[PDB]
């Protein structure tokens, strides 16, 4: 059954993971942070939940909403490179895995700011902390892809997914990186998709196959909007950058592919139960982080399960982006819009 | 037809070997678990290096439960003997042998656990000896029926 | 896989033996009950007695680092944990004191019998009883010893989350530990009306 | 173990005599015991230092 | 190595009782039978009595009424008692101890008794 | 004796009493601790469930009560002075491996349906008399087999 | 009226606590097998984004 | 080993008998001296 | 040879043990299956509770065949029977027994499913029951033959 | 050797009990598959509900081909027969069975595919029920060569 | 030792059934993975729907290899025949049958290959159908083989 | 012990099927990742495929050599026969059977390799032709040494 | 039944060559696991090889107790000897060999970690040798009990 | 290789005494029977005295009384003790070493022994 194996390797890291999971802030803690009118006051607040003395060594005056994110974020940063060293086997092929995402990000920040003819030291310090391989900054020495590739993205892990990337220009431009980005992420998920069926034992593997799904999806509905913006883009171009693994696939995807305007995109959308709704109202955006807060919530539920490493990895995030949108809002005074903080827990 | 044949010698021989065979697998899957957290977390945390080889002590103790065992049932053995003598003391070598690889990968198990948390929670040290002895004494139950079974080995045996 | 093909293997060749022989009229050659009729009670019996504490310690070890690993790694923030739910453990180790028990008992019945009466009614059925009476110890005490360990590990990763919460689920334990009675209480049933070789 | 309750009984007292006895009745040799009782002998008579 | 000593013999008077001992050492089972066997000067040796592990007894009708033989208290221990000796008993005794298969048989080396 | 009842005839039997009891205790077990899993994955989302929801887990300890009355009830039948026919060797076989495999069924659909009927039924209060309908009929199949045992073992006897 | 001439009652009590041992041993060897070692905690890396 | 298992038989087996436990310690507000070493850790 | 050897009821004691064994095998796996998908889709779709049920109904039946055949098989042993009836016996058992678990394979995996999609397309609701009722009628077969052959099983029969 | 043993009639029952067996779960897997394809497309597309259930009636059939060959066998058990009628009933049952076996994965395999893709091409209906034929038809064979050996079984046979 | 043994027209039971057994699975799998790729390529182009049919029909030509040879053995059987017939007829269905099956392999994965790729290159057709009757010889071989042993099997047999 | 044992002919009848089997698992093999290959790249270069489609018809001379020893063999059968024409035409069976799957294998991989990549290189395809002549002759030397045993089986035997 | 039948030397032989078999095994496992160990961490530390090198060296001992306690039996050999002589030195080879075998493991795994982590913190490394010397006995103890054995397998013994 | 070797040889006086000794190294076991067999010039060989390893003994008549065959302590060893010699005796001795079952029969040399 389920759980007579798992402890032999996982039990000490299923542990501690959920220790985290218990830190995360409440509804009652957010409603603390905004009563609060200084981030010398945040400081405070912050210090008695789990976040401690992070900020001990802080000069008052120095506090901005930048320096606090930077903080938070390294906070997190650390406690997951943590839990990876802790680990073996497939959980620590399980673990890169969530990290080739962030490099795959940090590869087309890197170009962006190299064919805009950006100083290095200023790029290297905006690229995901997580996605760092030993040879990023080498990417600026050139311009084009033929040449990065033979030269650097070879020898990283990347290498299997630019398997249909090389039909290019011969020089780059920023929608030529951002189709770059797309279908490299195209072979990740489905890569990691297929790595899940294969390796990971339930419940885990119905549970990050729902998971991965979910991002497939939204994947595919921002790149179909995004798309409206373009003149002009073919069809079966554009059929290349959305993922197979959705929920949407392939009934939705295909109508999706061929919509030409929000209404058609309506159109396309509209029969699938999970997203009904989306379009209508509100922000779009808002309803996915709403929805993904859902999804990890539910894993929780579950025990004896790795995926539960992802849901934490996940809600913490989240976190970090509530916390910088209430100091956000307490720097700028600009208070009438602070209650749109997100919190399942 | 004949309480002693030829091949009673059998289940003492295997008997006695096993004891100390089953037992040294558990011992060593034990020290090379805990072994592996010893030096994961002394890289960061040196001094308390001699405080955390508590758990390779403990299965090295195991092993001891195996040798006196092997060598108790050992001097038993003898070219006439009974069916009686020759299956007693394999149920000695069996009870101890399978006994002592279950605690064998008990100690490992938890001790590689118990020796990376007390790197970051100093207080969680005692917790990890509290469980481990009572692993420990998962071998000695079955020391103790291997005991209690040699002791009846040649009792008012007739051949 | 390999093993697989193995167990393919042998059931193929076990199947055209068994028809070769009742073909030829020798269906009576492969005769179980002789076998089981011939062989040494001594055997039945301390191979029970053997494996009756062996799978009973292999149950406790089990259920121990089942719930030791994730009570440790609950520990970490939250050291609390560490004293007071010990009793997930206890309950895993007292199933190794049941093996134990057994083997007190059966151990008085080896008595050795005279060459006359080897293979009479009385000593077959002892070599029988103790033999299966082991194993039913033995295997209720492997089970018991699994349930019991992976509710203590739920329970500790529980308990880090409201104190509140323990004493509702060690209700759940409760209930798991007590199939290490009912196994014990079946097998000196079981093995009570055997008589000691004669 | 825990904090007792507020002037239920302490269980110190009992503790005193029975948790040392239930380990000799285990523990139970001549010589070891000497062993062990001089290495605390050691130890008490220098608690100064 | 398996050994056996007699005791007890030696002269007697005409019509008087007498008892023989016997044991066995450097073997932890007992054995299954053993038995006293007899050799007057000029003859064979003769059959006296066995006994087994379960107290069964045998004799040589010449002596049926006059001999005993039983066990003691330990194990592989032995004795002989004779209520009355005539000339015609007088020879050198020897202990006996076998297995029930194969060529453990063990003799011992015998102990003179004369009238 | 007769050749109706030959000296190894009590093996079958005791194999019957040990079948009963070894996989009723596996029925039993696997409810229990899969039903565990889904108990105390909601305590941390709303505690109060908790203590109105055993039903689970105190189903699946019946189990272990069918296949104690059963190896009970066989092992009063065998002796080592009665006579003890091969026919009601079998019998006791059969009634061993019926209850067995039936709890083992059971015990398996409690505990598959009592995770899931507790981890999400914090979402849905009006849901739990479906979820307790639904175990009457997973609790049942354990019943049928312990019917079928007792009817094999008066009729072994004879 | 012997079991068999090859077969005999001596011989088949030898395989069946042998295979009994040997299921034993492959089992334990089973275990063994799987160990791994954690080397992330071992080996060290660096970048300057951290820093 | 033994010293150890003496303990188990006082917390599990003795004290379950009559202890409550859950009490409130006394912790009185005082003044100590503070390692510098420790506090920066 | 003799046509009612002692060990003839061994096969109808196998036979009356195999019907209620792989029948509740299978109603077993089509109640697990089915409630799973019924627990998860009435989440947001309480009202039709009482409705989705009707599959484990299907599958709950699938065991009543697997009592009814052991227990008229059960009312047939006896001491001393042909060997010809234990074989018959035996097909019964085995008819029964096999055929109920395919049936319970069936529904379960389609029960899920069509509870699934039910939910939210209300039409679908007809379509399953119909699908469920030809996955019913396989262990229907199964209980007519074991119930001609158990008739054949004590028809001019000599012992 | 008699030509007419005790034990003839086992492998008669046997035959008897696969031949409804491997039909049946032939049959299951039919439903299993064609029943999620049905209940997946039909959540969009009800209209067309009764037209996707050929294939489901399709396996239903297969099933019918176990049923009389089982059926006819059993009544020509008896507790006196042949070894040749008996070989041949085992001849009959097998080869209905496992080849009604393979035609159950073929129409649950392509009724899936022909069901899910035909809801968004009408003209690939014709293409779908077509190809369910060939499949369906290799239970047939399976049938014929089943009657045959059957009426060949009782057939000029002395005893 | 006798020519003629009660037991000979086991081998040639176990042959008849072999030779449709076999051969069913060979012809379900290669119309099984033919029948997805039809279903998936015509979506888009059903004018080539019933040239795309072919694979399937290829397929289907194999179940009638095993049909003939199973029928011709099942025609041969008696109640008293030699062992050597049922060597023989033992050999003739194995071959038939295990060679069919092989050849069922290599159509349903060429043809799913072929007719996959057929629809966006219309000249690959002639290639696609050239490689298939490559495949197809291969079940005839094992058919001529199966006619030549059955041809022997009944010739110059005395007993 | 007679040298022509009633038995005698099983072993020449399983060598007679053996052949032709195992070499169509080869040919089949080499057909299907072969056709695979030469679908796969026509797509794009439709003018090639007469001329890629030699590994095909390579593949297919595996077979040839599985038929002519069947033949050869089965021509060699009859009811009275040694033991040792048996063994002979069984290893004669064998050693052809089980070196054409292995060519088949080889021809299999390395086909389809070199196809797909003469689409781009045409200079690579008298490379390719020549590396599949290698792997053809280890089905030659399988087919050579079944000739010499079967030669050999069949003269100088006495009974 | 003799006390010296013909085939007691094989228990000897197999004891013999057993002895050197599995503790080789486990040499060899310890080589190779330290062995990557210390090229993957002295490429950027060529100072402390030399240091390093030491989990080689203890596994290197492993292989010598297997070879005495071979040569020990093997001078043991004889044509006659009492089969109980046979099963005392096969207990005595599969004691050590198989504690070597452990040993080795536990060595292989503890090496390998300690030299990696070592090379970046030096206090470590007296932690290391600590530990392995805890692993080494576990083969020691192996050799104490085939020692024991051996040295009982010929005295007292009749034949 | 096996091998046996006597000892004691000599020549005594008319009615005397001395002691045979025999051994055997390079053996792997204890020989079930051990015997002396003794040969006068010009006549086939005798048979004297034989004891088991248990120590059961039979002895010729033309010894009986005159001759004493006894076990050594160390395994695989004879002492023949004999006394009240007469110029009959006059001849060289074997002793023999055989095995239960089997080929396994050894002899020594032998040794003279005169009056």
């Amino acid at each position: 059954m389920e759980g007579v194996y798992f402890n032999i390797d996982n039990g000490f890291i299923e542990g501690v993971v959920r220790g985290y999971r218990n830190g995360l802030l409440s509804n009652n803690q957010y409603i603390n942070l905004t009563q609060c009118d200084t981030l010398e006051d945040l400081k405070l607040q912050l210090s008695s939940t789990d976040y401690g003395n992070f900020l001990s060594s802080v000069s008052s005056e120095s506090l901005t909403t930048s320096l606090i994110q930077e903080y938070a974020s390294s906070k997190l940063y650390h406690e997951f490179n943590y839990i990876r060293d802790q680990s073996s086997g497939s959980t620590r092929k399980f673990m890169d895995y969530i990290t080739y995402g962030y490099m795959i990000d940090n590869v087309a920040l890197m170009i962006t700011g190299t064919i805009h003819d950006r100083d290095k030291g200023e790029i290297l310090q905006r690229c995901h902390p997580l996605g760092w391989f030993d040879t990023l900054p080498t990417l600026s020495v050139a311009t084009d892809l033929e040449s990065l590739y033979e030269t650097v993205l070879v020898d990283t892990p990347l290498a299997p997914y630019f398997k249909n990337c090389f039909d290019t220009a011969e020089e780059l431009d920023d929608m030529n990186i951002e189709i770059i980005r797309n279908k490299l992420y195209k072979a990740y998920l489905e890569d990691f998709y297929n790595f899940v069926t294969e390796e990971i034992p339930e419940p885990a593997k119905e549970c990050m196959q729902t998971l991965l799904g979910f991002e497939a999806d939204r994947r595919s509905i921002n790149i179909a909007l995004n798309s409206l913006q373009s003149s002009d883009i073919d069809p079966d171009l554009k059929s290349d950058l959305l993922p197979n693994i959705g929920k949407l696939y392939p009934l939705a995807t295909f109508h999706l592919a061929q919509a030409q305007d929000f209404e058609g995109v309506r159109a396309a959308l509209a029969n699938v139960y999970e997203y009904r709704g989306f379009l209508e109202t509100g922000n779009l955006e808002d309803h996915f982080y709403q929805l993904e807060m859902e999804l990890c919530r539910d894993a929780f539920t579950q025990q004896f399960a790795i995926s539960t490493v992802w849901a934490w990895m996940k809600s913490k995030e989240q976190e970090v982006r509530n916390i910088t949108w209430i100091a956000e809002c307490i720097a700028q005074n600009q208070r009438e819009r602070i209650n749109n903080y997100i919190s399942v827990y | 037809t004949e309480l002693c044949p030829v091949y009673a010698p059998f289940f003492g021989a295997i008997g006695c070997a096993s004891a100390i065979i089953f037992t040294s697998l558990g011992a060593a899957y034990g020290t090379a678990k805990s072994g592996v957290g010893i030096c994961a977390t002394c890289v960061l945390r040196p001094d308390l290096l001699f405080k955390n080889i508590v758990p390779v002590i403990m299965a090295g103790i195991i092993a001891i439960y195996g040798l006196v065992v092997s060598v108790l049932v050992c001097y038993s053995l003898g070219q006439k003997q009974a069916l009686y003598t020759g299956f007693i003391q394999l149920g000695a070598g069996l009870s101890v042998g399978l006994s002592g690889l279950a605690a064998g990968f008990a100690i490992g198990i938890v001790g590689d656990a118990g020796v990376r948390g007390s790197s970051q929670q100093p207080r969680l040290f005692v917790g990890m000896i509290l469980i481990l002895i009572f692993a420990e004494v998962l071998g000695l139950y079955g020391l103790i029926v291997a005991l209690l079974l040699n002791s009846r080995a040649t009792q008012d045996v007739v051949c | 896989s390999f093993s697989h093909f193995l167990y393919y293997l042998v059931l193929i060749v076990v199947i055209v033996y068994g028809l070769y022989k009742l073909f030829t009229g020798h269906g009576s050659d492969i005769n179980f009950g002789k076998f089981l009729l011939r062989t040494s009670p001594y055997m039945w019996a301390n191979l029970g007695i053997a494996l009756c504490v062996g799978l009973s310690v292999v149950g406790a070890a089990w259920g121990i680092f089942i719930t030791g690993s994730s009570m440790i790694g609950a520990g970490v923030r939250a050291p609390r944990i560490t004293t007071k739910n010990l009793i997930s453990i206890i309950f895993c180790e007292v199933v190794a004191i049941y093996g134990l028990i057994i083997a007190i008992v059966f151990s008085s019945k080896l008595t050795v019998a005279t060459a006359e009466n080897m293979y009479s009614k009385s000593n077959l059925y002892t070599g029988y009883s103790l033999f299966w009476a082991g194993i039913t110890v033995g295997a209720s005490n492997l089970i018991c010893g699994i349930a019991v360990g992976i509710t203590g590990a739920t329970a500790a990763i529980s308990d880090a989350a409201d104190s509140a919460l323990f004493v509702k689920i060690l209700v759940i334990e409760i209930f798991g530990s007590i199939l290490g009675l009912l196994g014990l209480i079946v097998g000196l049933l079981m093995a009570g009306k055997a008589s000691e070789f004669q | 173990y825990g904090i007792a309750q507020y002037r239920e009984i302490n269980a110190g007292l009992p503790t005193i005599v029975t948790f040392p006895f239930m380990f000799a009745i285990m523990f139970g040799d001549m010589g070891h015991g000497f062993l062990m009782t001089l290495a605390a002998l050691s130890l008490v008579l220098n608690e100064k230092k | 190595q398996v050994q056996l000593q007699e005791s007890g013999g030696g002269l007697v008077e005409i019509g008087g009782s007498l008892r023989l001992s016997c044991a066995a050492s450097g073997t932890l089972f007992t054995f299954n039978t053993m038995a006293w066997y007899r050799q007057a000067p000029g003859k064979q040796r003769e059959f006296i009595a066995t006994i087994t592990s379960g107290g069964n007894t045998n004799y040589a009708d010449s002596v049926q009424g006059r001999f005993t033989i039983s066990r003691g208290n330990a194990k592989n221990t032995l004795y002989l008692q004779m209520n009355s000796l005539k000339p015609e008993d007088t020879a050198v005794y020897y202990c006996n101890a076998r297995t029930m298969t194969g060529p453990f048989d063990y003799w011992g080396q015998g102990t003179q008794v004369t009238v | 004796s007769n050749i109706y009842a030959p000296l190894y005839a009590p093996f079958f039997g005791f194999a019957g009493c040990a079948a009963a009891m070894v996989l009723s205790c596996l029925g039993a077990a696997i409810g229990t601790a899969k039903s565990g899993i889904g108990i105390a994955g909601i305590g941390t989302f709303k505690p109060e469930l908790i203590m109105k929801s055993l039903i689970p887990v105190v189903m699946s300890g019946i189990l272990a009560i069918y296949g104690l009355v059963v190896a009970v009830l066989i092992a009063g039948n065998l002796s080592p002075t009665e006579d003890y026919t091969l026919f009601n060797g079998f019998m006791h076989l059969s009634c061993g491996l019926c209850v067995g495999f039936a709890c083992l069924s059971s015990g398996y659909a409690i505990g598959m349906v009592g995770d899931v009927g507790v981890r999400k039924y914090m979402h849905q209060p009006r849901l739990f008399v479906g979820i307790v309908l639904i175990l009457i009929f997973s609790e049942v199949l354990g019943l049928y087999g312990m019917i079928v045992a007792l009817i094999l073992n008066t009729r072994g006897s004879e | 009226d012997i079991l068999s001439s090859i077969w005999t009652e001596g011989l088949l009590m030898c395989l069946i606590v042998s295979a009994l041992l040997l299921f034993i041993l492959i089992v334990a060897l089973s275990w063994i097998s799987n160990l791994d070692i954690t080397y992330g905690a071992l080996e060290k890396s660096t970048n300057p984004i951290k820093k | 080993s033994a010293m150890l298992h003496s303990l188990r038989l006082h917390w599990v087996e003795s004290m379950s008998k009559f202890f409550v436990g859950e009490g409130l310690p006394y912790e009185p507000f005082a003044f100590e001296y503070k390692d510098m070493e420790v506090a920066v850790a």
